[PDB]
């Protein structure tokens, strides 16, 4: 059996602006087995109110699935993604990019 | 013009934790349209996308047994071909089958597709022409010469090149206006210093539809394929797409520069500039 | 449309 690490993306669907609705994105892919796991964080609090594509594979077997959440962009809180596995010797944190 | 339908069935073993997960996802071209988990609360097959929720039981409910006997087989490959390694009863497995076809703007049948993999490694392949199995592993050699002889690949050529095909016809007339839909990226371009003499241009193309995007850079008119940044396409959540692409520009050179972001679905490719 | 598990055994 072999295993792959998956690549971690924070982002939101459009560029962010204060106080106009957003969604927050964290899209994960190019791992294996499935046995991932992956949340969204407010200022290092795991988000409760979270939906998530189903989950699908490529041509090349690797896994990948879609997290997001509805937000109210801000300057005071943060946003990141928090990705585990079992290629991961450590939990693997992506903060969120306003401009990107 | 074209269009290509996919179906990707996924199976993994839980030891002790009941009995291994099934999941199921349909897609037309870009489009998730139905789903399927052995973990549902309803147990059945449900849509996605608004075009197909006129289909009754005289599908779903079908293709639901059929799902789970799809079900049943993985599980038991699953612990078959444990068996063929002679791997731990106390390991993890998991296995990956995909399969679905390609059609003309006519709806004409172009291609068949059906693949399997096992613990991320190739298994069988089917060739477009549906008629003749590849195996790359052990196991495979074993599986194929059975499918070989009862010729498997006829059953899926009763599918793949009829009812795929008629499926995903009828799909692209019911979901045409969601399917073939078009959107236009939101092109626009930013500038980032990086220090007292460098900097870089970034050029945005978010917010498109369906995937299919070229990004392309050019300096002094000529194409920029090396000193350059690109991101994979990504789903922006919204049913669109978002993909950017980046260079080094030195100070007060940026007006050398020139990004162009084309597609298939608009009849004009955009050019953005700084 | 989704297909039917025929000889689907290793």
């Amino acid at each position: 059996m072999i295993q792959r690490t998956p690549k971690i993306q924070v982002y939101s669907r459009h560029p962010a602006e204060n106080g106009k609705s957003n969604f927050l994105n964290c899209y994960v892919s190019g791992f294996h087995p499935s046995d991932i796991e992956v949340d969204l964080l407010k200022n290092g609090e795991r988000i409760e109110k979270v939906e998530h594509s189903d989950l699908s594979f490529s041509k090349d077997w690797s896994f990948y699935l879609l997290y997001y959440t509805e937000f109210t962009p801000t300057e005071k809180d943060e946003y990141a993604c928090r990705v585990n596995h079992v290629t991961l010797s450590q939990p693997k944190i992506v903060k969120w990019d306003r401009d990107m | 013009g074209s269009h290509s339908m996919r179906y990707f069935f996924t199976s993994v073993s839980r030891p002790g934790r009941g009995e291994p997960r099934f999941i199921a996802v349909g897609y037309v071209d870009d489009t998730q349209f139905v789903r399927f988990d052995s973990d549902a609360a309803s147990q059945k097959m449900e849509p996605r996308a608004p075009w197909i929720e006129q289909e009754g039981p005289e599908y779903w409910d079908q293709e639901t047994r059929n799902m789970k006997a799809h079900s049943q087989t993985d599980r038991a490959n699953l612990g078959t071909l444990r068996g063929y390694y002679n791997q731990s009863e106390d390991g993890s497995h998991t296995i990956q089958i995909m399969y679905g076809c390609d059609v003309g703007p006519d709806g004409r049948f172009l291609r068949g597709y059906r693949q399997d993999a096992y613990d991320g490694k190739d298994y069988i392949a089917l060739n477009e022409d549906l008629r003749s199995w590849t195996a790359a592993d052990m196991a495979a050699q074993i599986t194929k010469r059975k499918w070989e002889a009862v010729h498997a690949a006829e059953q899926r050529r009763v599918y793949l090149e009829g009812r795929c095909v008629d499926g995903l016809r009828r799909y692209l007339e019911n979901g045409k206006e969601t399917l073939q839909r078009t959107d236009p990226p939101k092109t626009h371009m930013t500038h980032h210093p990086i220090s007292d003499h460098e900097a870089t241009l970034r050029c945005w193309a978010l917010g498109f539809y369906p995937a299919e995007i070229t990004l392309t850079w050019q300096r002094d008119g000529e194409d920029q394929t090396q000193d350059t940044e690109l991101v994979e396409t990504r789903p922006a959540g919204d049913g669109t797409f978002q993909k950017w692409a980046a260079v080094v520009v030195p100070s007060g050179e940026e007006q050398r520069y020139t990004c162009h972001v084309q597609h298939e679905g608009l009849p004009k490719p955009l050019t953005l500039r700084w | 449309i989704l297909d039917t598990a025929g000889k689907e055994e290793y």
